[PDB]
RNA sequence: GUUGGAUCUUGAGGGCCCGCCCCUCGGCGCCCCCUCGAUGUGUCCCGCGGGGCCCGAAGCGUUUACUUUGAAAAAAUUAGA
C-alpha cells in the first residue's frame, strides 16, 4: 500500500476529477466495467467510482514499480489530447515515449526499421491503441489500459475505469499516474503528492 | 412441451415455499367450509369457488388452513360435481365449436379447431377412466356431449 | 457477467426484478391487503391481483374494479402482506 | 422435457467451465444427481455445492473448480458384470492409472474400484477423469 | 389436571415433578385458564444445550400442541422465570410408519404419505418451535469437508422474537436427530 | 507430471491459473503473469516481493482478465482503500 | 410403438469391521413332556432334545427386472497347466 492517508483520496483529486470531466460516462450497459460504476445518472450515463479509479491507478502504477529501469514500459497515446500528456510522463518517470501514430511492428518484425522492448504497455484507449493491443497479444505482453463503457476488454488486464477520451481527462490521468509511480519510486518520495500541476500535462490548448 | 395447444409461454402461476398463508389472519377451518358447502350448493366448480375464497377471504388457498383442498371436501361429502371441472369446460368449448361448425360449413377453421379439442378430451378422459374418476363405459360422443353441458 | 463469479446470497433487486417462476428462490410477491375505502364501513381483505372484483355489504358497489394486473382501488387504504 | 437429468447437469458445469464461470443452477434435482456430486466432489474433481430446497423439484447450485476435463453420461445404462466393465475402461478413458467409472451398485452408487472389491456390479451412470 | 405428566414409565423424577407441578399452577393462571384443563402433556424430557442452561422438551401429540404455539412466547417466558433459565419448547413426535427396507422389521403398512414420514416431522418439529415467525425458505451447503449445514430461513418481521432463542434450536436439534441446524433470515421481505 | 511414488518423469512443471483453474500450457500466446510490487506501509516506498498473478490465454480472449486480476489481490492483500 | 418430473429412517471391540436404530428352525420368554441343576410317568431356573404360542432375529410389508453366489452345465476343438 504505502503511507496510507493520501492514498485514502483527499480533495484535491476530487476537485481535480470534477474538473476535467473524467466522472460521465458512456450510455452502454456493461458486463465487465459494471462493478466499478458508482450510480447511474438520469436518463443514462454512468458516474464512475472514484474509490475504484483509485485502486486501479495505484494497482497499474505498483506494477511499473519493481522494474529498476523505467524505460521498458511504454506509454502509448495515438490521441492528439495525450500526445503532450506521454511526452511530458516520458520526461518525469522515464517511460520510452509513443506519440502520434504507433506504425504497426515494433514488438513484432525482426527486419524493421525501429524496434521497442517493453516489459508492461500502459494504453489510453484500446479501441484506439487497438493495433498494440493486438500485437501486444501475439508475443506475451501484458498491457494495462484506460477503459470506459465501452472500450474492448479483451487482452486487457487491469482496467482504470475513466471516460479517457478528449480534453483534459487523458492528461489528467497521465498527470495522477506519474505522481504515483515517483511516489514508491522517484523523488516526490514519501507517499505524498506532487509540487507540479496538472496543467503542464493536458492538450496544448490553442496557443493565443 | 405442448402439442395440446400451438402456445410457447406459460399458463399457471407461482406458489410460495409455505404451508401458511398469509400467517396474520387464516380464519378457522369452520368459516371456509360453511362458504364451501354454500357455494357448491348453487353448483360452482371448484375453480370459481378459489377465485373468490382468495380475493374476499383472508385464506387464499384452502390447502394452507386444513391439508384438504375444494375437489376433497366436495369428494368426502358426497356433494360434488358429476365430472372434473376442466373436462366439463373442454366439452363446453367443444359443443360452442360444434353449434359454430353448424351455423357455418365454410369455416375450415372451425373444423381443424374442432378436432383439436375432442382430442384435448379424450387423452384427459383417459387418464380420469385408468384412475376411477369416470367409469369406462362412458365415452365421449356429440350426442352426449350436449347432454352434460345441458 | 464478467463470467467467474458464484453469488450464494443474491441480492433482493436483481432476484425481485424477475419473473415469478424464473426466480432463484421461488415464492410471488403478491400479497393480501386492507382496504378502508370510506364508502366501505367494513376492512374489507383484497387480493394485489384480484381478477374479480371484491365488493362488500359497506358500500354500495365502491371497493374495488376488474384490471388484468393488479386490481384497481378508490380512495383511502393500506397495505400490509403480513408476513406474506 | 426431460427423460435424463444427470445428461443436463454435466453439461452444465462443463459448459460453466469452459467460461472460468463458478456457478451453474442445476434442476431438477434428484437423490442421483446428490450421490453422483459427493462422489465427484470427494475426488477434487469439482467444488462444494449448496442443494437449495423449493417445493417445486429443489434448485442445486454447484460451486465447480476446473479439475476436471469431461463428465460424460452414459445413457441409456448398460449392466456392467465386471467383466465388460475392463472393455469401458480400455475404450472411454484416456489411461487405466486415473479416472473413475461411477455405477450404481445395490451396495450404493460407487466408484468402480470399490465395485471390484465388492464384486458387485450393475448399472453404468457415466464417468469422469 | 396433571396425572399423566410424569407418568412415561421414565425412571426420573426430577425435571418432570416440577414440570407436572407448574402445569397445575398454570391451569389456575390467568388468561391460560380453561385450556390446560383437559389438556396435559405426555411427557416431558431434560436435555441439556450449549447455552450452560438445560433444554425441557415436552411432547404433545400434535392436537394439544395448537394451543400451546398459539401462546407459546408469554408462556415459555413464564416456565423459563419458574426453573431458573431453562428454555421451555414443544415437539411434536409422530409415530412414524417404519423402514421402507424389507429386513429389519418393515412391520404393518398401509400407505405411507411424505406428510408423515421421518422427513416430515423433522420439518413439522422446525416449524413447530417457532411462532412469530414462519419458515420462508431453507438451504442445506454442502462443505467440501462432506458435512452439512442446514441454514433454516425465517421471517425478516416480527424475527426479534425467535432471535435469542437460536442457541437452544441449534442444541436441541443435534442431540436429537445428531444434524445441526443454524437459523438465518433472508432477504425476502426486503 | 509424477511418476511413481515420486519420480521425475517430466520435462517442466507448467504454471497454473486460479482465475479460471486451468493450466498455462507449453508456448502458448498471451500467457504472461503481472507483478504487482510490494510496498511496506507506513513509511511508504516499496519494498520488494512481488506479488504475481498468472494469466492464461483463455480468459485474456473472453474478456474476463480485469476483474479476476481484483479479486485475486484483494482476497490476499494488501492495496489501500480496501 | 418408444420414452417419461420431484418425493417414503439403519453405541461399543480392535486398529475399516459387525448386528441395530429417530414358528418348518434358532430362541428372549410363557405353558407341555423324557426332565437339566432345588428333583430322579416327574418341578418352580429352561425349550436347551422333540412341542405349541411367540420377541431382538425373521416370511415380516406388495411384486420384480437387475446384480451376486451355487448347482445343472459332451468329449474333441479352443485358450491353457
Amino acid at each position: 500500500s504505502g503511507a496510507l492517508d493520501v492514498l485514502q483520496m483527499k480533495e484535491e483529486d476530487v476537485l481535480k476529477f470534477l474538473a476535467a470531466g473524467t466522472h460521465l460516462g458512456g450510455t452502454n450497459l456493461d458486463f465487465q466495467m459494471e462493478q466499478y460504476i458508482y450510480k447511474r445518472k438520469s436518463d443514462g450515463i454512468y458516474i464512475i467510482n472514484l474509490k475504484r479509479t483509485w485502486e486501479k491507478l495505484l494497482l497499474a502504477a505498483r506494477a511499473i514499480v519493481a522494474i529498476e529501469n523505467p524505460a521498458d514500459v511504454s506509454v502509448i497515446s495515438s490521441r492528439n489530447t495525450g500526445q503532450r500528456a506521454v511526452l511530458k510522463f516520458a520526461a518525469a518517470t522515464g517511460a520510452t515515449p509513443i506519440a502520434g501514430r504507433f506504425t504497426p511492428g515494433t514488438f513484432t518484425n525482426q527486419i524493421q526499421a525501429a524496434f521497442r522492448e517493453p516489459r508492461l504497455l500502459v494504453v489510453t484507449d484500446p479501441r484506439a491503441d487497438h493495433q498494440p493491443l493486438t500485437e501486444a497479444s501475439y508475443v506475451n505482453l501484458p498491457t494495462i489500459a484506460l477503459c470506459n463503457t465501452d472500450s474492448p476488454l479483451r487482452y486487457v488486464d487491469i482496467a482504470i475505469p475513466c471516460n479517457n477520451k478528449g480534453a483534459h481527462s487523458v492528461g489528467l490521468m497521465w498527470w495522477m499516474l506519474a505522481r504515483e509511480v515517483l511516489r514508491m519510486r522517484g523523488t516526490i518520495s514519501r507517499e505524498h503528492p506532487w509540487e507540479v500541476m496538472p496543467d503542464l500535462y493536458f492538450y496544448r490548448d490553442p496557443e493565443e | 412441451g405442448r402439442m395440446h395447444a400451438p402456445g410457447k409461454g406459460l399458463s399457471q402461476s407461482a406458489l410460495p415455499y409455505r404451508r401458511s398463508v398469509p400467517t396474520w389472519l387464516k380464519l378457522t377451518s369452520d368459516d371456509v367450509k360453511e362458504q364451501i358447502y354454500k357455494l357448491a350448493k348453487k353448483g360452482l366448480t371448484p375453480s370459481q369457488i378459489g377465485v373468490i375464497l382468495r380475493d374476499s377471504h383472508g385464506v387464499a388457498q384452502v390447502r394452507f388452513v386444513t391439508g384438504n383442498k375444494i375437489l376433497r371436501i366436495l369428494k368426502s361429502k358426497g356433494l360434488a360435481p358429476d365430472l372434473p371441472e376442466d373436462l366439463y369446460h373442454l366439452i363446453k368449448k367443444a359443443v360452442a365449436v360444434r353449434k359454430h361448425l353448424e351455423r357455418n360449413r365454410k369455416d375450415k377453421d372451425a373444423k381443424f379447431r374442432l378436432i383439436l379439442i375432442e382430442s384435448r378430451i379424450h387423452r384427459l378422459a383417459r387418464y380420469y377412466k385408468t384412475k376411477r374418476v369416470l367409469p369406462p363405459n362412458w365415452k365421449y360422443e356429440s350426442s352426449t356431449a350436449s347432454a352434460l353441458v345441458a | 457477467m464478467p463470467l467467474a463469479k458464484d453469488l450464494l446470497h443474491p441480492s433482493p433487486e436483481e432476484e425481485k426484478r424477475k419473473h415469478k417462476k424464473k426466480r432463484l428462490v421461488q415464492s410471488p410477491n403478491s400479497y393480501f391487503m386492507d382496504v378502508k375505502c370510506p364508502g366501505c364501513y367494513k376492512i374489507t381483505t383484497v387480493f394485489s391481483h384480484a381478477q374479480t372484483v371484491v365488493l362488500c355489504v359497506g358500500c354500495s358497489t365502491v371497493l374495488c374494479q376488474p384490471t388484468g394486473g393488479k386490481a384497481r382501488l378508490t380512495e383511502g387504504c393500506s397495505f400490509r402482506r403480513k408476513q406474506h | 422435457v426431460r427423460m435424463n437429468v444427470l445428461a443436463d447437469a454435466l453439461k452444465s458445469i462443463n459448459n460453466a467451465e469452459k467460461r472460468g464461470k463458478r456457478q451453474v443452477l442445476i434442476r431438477p434435482c434428484s437423490k442421483v444427481i446428490v450421490r453422483f456430486l459427493t462422489v465427484m466432489m470427494k475426488h477434487g474433481y469439482i467444488g462444494e455445492f449448496e442443494i437449495i430446497d423449493d417445493h417445486r423439484a429443489g434448485k442445486i447450485v454447484v460451486n465447480l473448480t476446473g479439475r476436471l476435463n469431461k463428465c460424460g453420461v452414459i445413457s441409456p445404462r448398460f449392466d456392467v458384470q465386471l467383466k465388460d466393465l475392463e472393455k469401458w475402461q480400455n475404450n472411454l478413458l484416456p489411461s487405466r492409472q486415473f479416472g473413475f467409472i461411477v455405477l450404481t451398485t445395490s451396495a450404493g452408487i460407487m466408484d468402480h474400484e470399490e465395485a471390484r472389491r465388492k464384486h458387485t456390479g450393475g448399472k453404468i451412470l457415466g464417468f469422469f477423469f | 389436571s396433571a396425572k399423566i405428566v410424569k407418568p412415561n414409565g421414565e425412571k426420573p423424577d426430577e425435571f418432570e415433578s416440577g414440570i407436572s407441578q407448574a402445569l397445575l399452577e398454570l391451569e389456575m393462571n390467568s388468561d391460560l385458564k380453561a385450556q390446560l384443563r383437559e389438556l396435559n402433556i405426555t411427557a416431558a424430557k431434560e436435555i441439556e444445550v450449549g447455552g450452560g442452561r438445560k433444554a425441557i422438551i415436552i411432547f404433545v401429540p400434535v392436537p394439544q400442541l395448537k394451543s400451546f404455539q398459539k401462546i407459546q412466547v408469554r408462556l415459555v417466558r413464564e416456565l423459563e422465570k419458574k426453573f431458573s433459565g431453562k428454555h421451555v419448547v414443544f415437539i411434536a413426535q409422530r409415530r412414524i410408519l417404519p423402514k421402507p427396507t424389507r429386513k429389519s422389521r418393515t412391520k404393518n403398512k398401509q400407505k405411507r404419505p411424505r406428510s408423515r414420514t421421518l422427513t416430515a416431522v423433522h420439518d413439522a418439529i422446525l416449524e413447530d418451535l417457532v411462532f412469530p415467525s414462519e419458515i420462508v425458505g431453507k438451504r442445506i451447503r454442502v462443505k467440501l469437508d462432506g458435512s452439512r449445514l442446514i441454514k433454516v430461513h425465517l421471517d425478516k418481521a416480527q424475527q426479534n422474537n425467535v432471535e435469542h432463542k437460536v442457541e437452544t434450536f441449534s442444541g436441541v436439534y443435534k442431540k436429537l436427530t445428531g444434524k445441526d441446524v443454524n437459523f438465518e433470515f433472508p432477504e425476502f421481505q426486503l | 507430471m509424477q511418476s511413481n511414488a515420486g519420480e521425475f518423469v517430466d520435462l517442466y512443471v507448467p504454471r497454473k491459473c486460479s482465475a479460471s483453474n486451468r493450466i498455462i500450457g507449453a508456448k502458448d500466446h498471451a500467457s504472461i503473469p503481472m507483478n504487482v510490487a510490494e510496498v511496506d506501509k507506513v513509511t511508504g516506498r516499496f519494498n520488494g516481493q512481488s506479488k504475481t498473478y498468472a494469466i492464461c490465454g483463455a480468459i485474456r480472449r473472453m474478456g474476463e482478465s480485469d476483474d479476476s486480476i481484483l479479486r485475486l489481490a484483494k482476497s490476499h492483500g494488501i492495496v489501500s482503500q480496501n
